RNA sequence: GCUAAACCUAGCCCCAAACCCACUCCACCUUACUACCAGACAACCUUAGCCAAACCAUUUACCCAAAUAAAGUAUAGGCGAUA
RNA sequence: GCUACCUAAGAACAGCUAAAAGAGCAAGAUUUAUAGGUAGAGGCGACAAACCUA
RNA sequence: CUCCGCAUAAGCCUGCGUCAGAUUAAAAUGAACUGACAAUUAACAGCCCAAUAUCUACAAUCAACCAACAAGUCAUUAU
RNA sequence: CCUGUUUACCAAAAACAUCACCUCUAGCAUCACCAGUAUUAGAGGCA
RNA sequence: AAUUUAUUAAUGCAAACAGUACCAAACCUGCAUUAAA
RNA sequence: AACUUGACCAACGGAACAAGUUACCCUAGG
């Protein structure tokens, strides 16, 4: 027999159901989304359209990422979007040549990085492409709060923006506590990325981390039927009164 | 060769294996130095049997009887009939608050009483 | 079960500690060195090898006696049971280590060299120049790793700024520091090489079973 | 960072669709690592005298080695940020004033 | 100095904390609330627990000093 | 004349349509189906070879969202097979 | 759970020459019970290129 | 006739006890097959132990004498 | 050039192992070698 | 025997890194070069 | 650039490019 559904949708299917559905809109929006990374590890193509030089036709061209594989390790450091490469090479570059087994991996190194907002320093495994991010962002906390959870690539990454975020959404006095006039500086800084703290409390989260979160809020004592009944004998009694 | 089928008791296996395994029964002890076996008197369960001199009921009903139907118990029943007329008599003199819940039998909770509704902690 | 290694006694004791063998396989339970295996059971003697140790309270060179000297199943050299104020202590013997001797431990470089005592440990610095030595260690305090093995012993070329050169027993300079401690005299059994094993069952008796390279 | 290219060319997927990726369009062949580059300078806006450029608030084309590890952190520098260079650029002409 | 008892039968030390505690103002999402491990959720900071009353067969007893029969002095039985 | 022979149901197959499952009590990850003691082990990493090339050495297939058509066309390919 | 090797902790071995203990006739490079380890691009092998439940 | 036997361990799991049978062994009493009924009772054996520190150089061999080498199954105290 | 396993067995033979012998590599510790340290350890040959 | 060096070690270059004109730690990643299996 | 040129590809209708050995042998039919 056939399955009602195709089986690649089950998943979507999953999110209608349960914990799931109740799960924050907005939320589950983010799980929906499937943005295209940055290329890291591929030259994308200039335009929609090229001139086929063999036969001088315009012919279309699309951009095929390179698939990208990201070691746990990666999560916890910053690696900017790169990862290990898991693909084949030809030896000498010959085509005639046997096919080669082949692995690039990226160059990292230990960093000392300071977040204004969170007000930390933290020891982190980069590579050089993050460092030129951040210096084109203008610092970590721009960098942190500017890049899509497709271009950082990282768990860490999209837990420091739930950090930053959720301070700005806050307000949180936590932030140079002797200083009052130094946290409204930063703050001001970094107003255009603050978000309500509703929204802030769920970004960055994954599917677990984000059925659990709901599964405590959803989690509540049974109330006993006997305050229940009492409710509703009371109303009776006080509808009774009336009508008398 | 080994029987796979069967149901795998402690008459199965060497003296550790049929020593360890038991057939169900309730520990009622813990063994000390020496293999010396303390029995715990509160463990062992005590019969509770009533008097039953001067008894009317008996095994069997007689077939005289008129049959009735069958109505299970419920909690809004257990209510209507233990807990709603005290409530009902002090909603009329006006006596009854909603903060007085346990003088109407309510428990907020079951901590401290010998007989705990939820976790059950008495036996049948 | 998989291979947990038997050195796992934290705090020294000169009681015999039961050994485990490996067969020459190593936590993978894997062959890695071959010809080892079976043989006599053997119980280990925790060799103290950092014979400059003082106790606890106490501070600065100190004296031991020997209590005894006896064979030892894990090593080629002779051993001794040394007491020295509530302490006792297994290290290595020396060729004419003996019973009731009484040897000296001491951390202090004399402005000209000591006597040399067979037995007694003081810094390379403090020992004259060209005597034999034993159980030297390569750093201050790191404890001794050379010249261990029955009726080996290097001897003390020369002292340079600081610093002391000394022949290995395979004829190899070596240089250390000159407040590095070392014994003087020879290890125990000089004859251990003379010794013919006669009968190929001895060798199975050391735990050496055949080896069949192909 | 390594950047890569396929050997085999790979069909047009279409409109809203994905291509279909065969065996054959796994290998590679490195087009160029960006470590093999000759490094650039990164701007910066000095906030302290330094023994290349004592003068504050002056923009610099410091190597990003030597910017990175020390001008950064320890805060002698900033980042030469649109906003940032208005800001130095008061002090400028206040100083004039 | 050799030092006994070797690595690898010492216990093994504890494994690197989420990166989540050292972000100031989060809160790890963990499985304690679950009551059982996850390898998807960070590992719980559980505090230490006191049974709260005397077991004989479970006793610990205090800190050699605490002892109340303890002495500075050391005496030799 | 024996041995036997004979039977028509049990169900099953392919579609269509609909997105399924499961806490009496008790037991069950330790030697599963074992009432009752200080845990700590933690998951993530190209499918491969090969149908064929009458050998084999690059090379062919198994998924990504509309039947049909464009079209076995553009195009790729020891420019061979084939795709 | 066969077999090879190994680990843990066990067990067995009459008499006869009998110094020497040794497959001498009839206590060892012996035999053996139990549990564990090494796995096929491998393991193990006093190496037959053998054995690793045909 | 004895080649064993009895017991324990391991393994096995009711597999020659009673009753009945039209089933079965060469054998229409036997029965190890079928149906029903009964049975092996703990003292043997298995199943053990509060914490922290601390203690544990001297083989076994009738263990004494004479000996060795392959260097050895056997132990605490304090609170 | 000692004895030990192996197919065979009265067995012989060869093979392997192995005492001795020989060359080869290695100056060191917290999972094998080894809780060892060149009189050591490992890898070979040995008529 | 041709094919290959993915693999493992070795070296070089670049990469990363610092200091008083001129030079610097191994590891790590990328690219070469002989070897090994 | 073009016009054109080039393999003793001699196993010469030419695979772009690859040997020994098996008396331990494995598979195939005759
Ligand atoms: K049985
Ligand atoms: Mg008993």
């Amino acid at each position: 027999p056939l399955h009602k559904y195709p089986v690649w949708l089950w998943k979507r299917l999953q999110l209608r159901e349960g914990i799931c559905s109740r799960l924050p809109g907005h939320y589950l929006r983010s799980l929906e989304e499937e943005r295209t990374p940055t290329p890291v590890h591929y030259r994308p193509h200039g335009a929609k359209f090229k001139i086929n030089p063999k036969n001088g036709q315009r012919e279309r061209v699309e951009d095929v990422p390179i698939p990208i594989y990201f070691p746990p390790e990666s999560q916890r450091g910053l690696w900017g979007g790169e990862g290990w490469i898991l693909g084949q090479i030809y030896a000498n570059n010959d085509k005639l040549s046997k096919r080669l087994k082949k692995v690039w991996k990226p160059q990292l190194f230990e960093r000392e990085f300071y977040s204004e907002i969170l007000d930390k320093k933290f020891t982190v495994t980069v590579t050089m492409r993050t460092l030129d991010l951040i210096d084109e962002a203008y610092g970590l906390d721009f960098y942190i709060l500017k890049t899509p959870k497709e271009d950082l690539c990282s768990k860490f990454g999209m837990d420091l923006k739930r950090g930053m975020l959720l301070r700005l959404a806050r307000q949180d006095p936590q932030l140079h506590p002797e200083d009052p006039e130094r946290r409204a500086a930063i703050y001001d800084k970094y107003k255009e990325f603050a978000i309500p703290e509703e929204e802030a409390e769920w970004v960055g989260l994954t599917l677990e981390e984000a059925i659990e979160k709901q599964r405590l809020l959803e989690e509540k004592d049974p109330v006993p039927l006997f305050k229940i009944y009492v409710a509703e004998l009371i109303q009776q009694l006080q509808q009774q009164a009336l009508s008398e | 060769g080994a029987d796979r089928m069967s149901k795998w008791t402690s008459k199965r296996g060497p003296r550790s294996f049929r020593g360890r395994k038991g057939r169900g029964a309730k520990g009622i002890g813990f063994l000390t130095s020496g293999w010396r076996f303390v029995q715990i008197k509160e463990m062992v369960p005590e019969f509770v049997v009533p008097d039953l001199t001067g008894f009317k009921l008996k095994p069997y009903v007689s077939y005289l009887a008129p049959e009735s139907e069958e109505t299970p118990l419920t909690a809004a029943q257990l209510f209507s009939e233990a807990v709603a007329p005290a409530i009902e008599k002090d909603f009329k003199d006006g006596t009854f608050d909603p903060d007085n819940l346990e003088k109407y039998g309510f428990e907020p909770t079951q901590e401290g009483k010998l007989f705990q509704l939820y976790p059950r902690n008495f036996l049948r | 079960a998989n291979f947990v290694s038997w050195k796992s006694r934290t705090k020294y004791t000169i009681t015999p500690v039961k050994m485990r063998k490996s067969g020459g396989r190593d936590h993978t339970g894997r062959i890695r060195v071959h010809g080892i295996g079976g043989g006599h059971k053997q119980r280990y003697r925790m060799i103290d090898f950092l014979r400059f140790r003082p106790e606890e309270t106490k501070s600065g060179p100190f004296e031991e006696k020997v209590i005894q000297v006896r064979y030892d199943p894990c090593r080629s050299a002779d051993i001794a049971l040394v007491a020295g104020g509530s302490r006792k202590r297994w290290i290595i013997a020396t060729e004419n280590m003996q019973a009731g001797d009484t040897i000296l431990n001491s951390n202090h470089i004399g402005r000209m060299a000591v006597a040399a005592r067979e037995g007694d440990a003081h810094p390379l610095g403090a020992l004259p120049v060209g005597t034999l030595i034993n159980n030297v260690e390569s750093e201050p305090g790191r404890g001794a790793q050379y010249i261990r093995a029955a009726g080996t012993c290097g001897v003390l070329l020369r002292k340079v700024n600081g610093t002391a050169i000394i022949q290995l027993p395979s004829k190899r300079q070596m240089q250390v520091l000159e407040t590095c401690v070392a014994t003087v005299g020879r290890v125990s059994n000089v004859d251990h090489n003379k010794r013919v094993i006669g009968k190929a069952g001895r060798n199975r008796w050391l735990g050496k079973r055949p080896n069949s390279g192909r | 960072t390594v950047i890569v290219e396929r050997w085999w060319k790979v069909p047009l997927a279409g409109e809203g669709r994905k291509p279909r990726l065969h065996r054959r369009h796994r290998v590679y062949k490195l087009v160029e690592d960006t470590k093999h580059r000759p490094k650039e300078n990164l701007e910066l806006i000095l906030t302290q005298s330094v023994e290349n450029v004592g003068v504050r608030g002056d923009l610099v084309s410091v190597k990003k080695s030597l910017g990175r590890n020390r001008l950064l952190p320890q805060g002698l520098a900033v980042y030469a940020s649109p906003e940032n260079k208005k800001l130095f650029e008061e002090e400028k002409l206040l100083r004039q004033e | 100095a050799y030092e006994w008892g070797v690595r690898s039968t010492r216990k093994s030390e504890p494994p690197p904390l989420d990166r989540v505690y050292e972000i100031p103002g989060l809160e790890p999402i963990t499985f304690a609330g679950k009551m059982h491990f996850v390898p998807w959720l960070a590992r719980p900071i559980f505090p230490p627990w006191d049974r709260g009353y005397k077991d004989p067969r479970f006793y610990r007893s205090p800190p050699l000093h605490e002892h109340p029969l303890y002495k500075d002095q050391a005496c030799y039985i």
